[PDB]
């Protein structure tokens, strides 16, 4: 699931809090932020991007 | 509501973004789905035989 602890957006295993910060790993993309009622605005981390920018 | 539901199409191998990108479709064929029932047990008594 997703959840803010008020300040910063983390995805966490849903029967225990443990946040992970959000990245294409822990994620899945589909579509566009359109169609979809409540989603919100966030970063979401690259983990090539600094293997990318070396 | 909308995310327990996408627990729920999550559970049966639908992924979840199948609830979000149709939910207006989801909910409005769930509250079609609980008209029915009324007109069901309304019309047929035998419904409770």
């Amino acid at each position: 699931v997703f959840v803010s602890n008020g300040t910063h957006w983390f995805v966490t295993q849903r029967n225990f809090y443990e946040p992970q910060i959000i990245t294409t790993d822990n994620t899945f993309v589909s579509g566009n932020c359109d169609v979809v009622i409540g989603i919100v605005n966030n970063t979401v981390y690259d983990p090539l991007q600094p293997e990318l920018d070396s | 509501f909308a995310m327990q539901m996408a627990y729920r199409f999550n559970g049966i191998g639908v992924t979840q973004n199948v609830l979000y990108e149709n939910q207006k479709l989801i909910a409005n064929q769930f509250n079609s789905a609980i008209g029915k029932i009324q007109d069901s047990l309304s019309s047929t008594a035998s419904a409770l035989g």
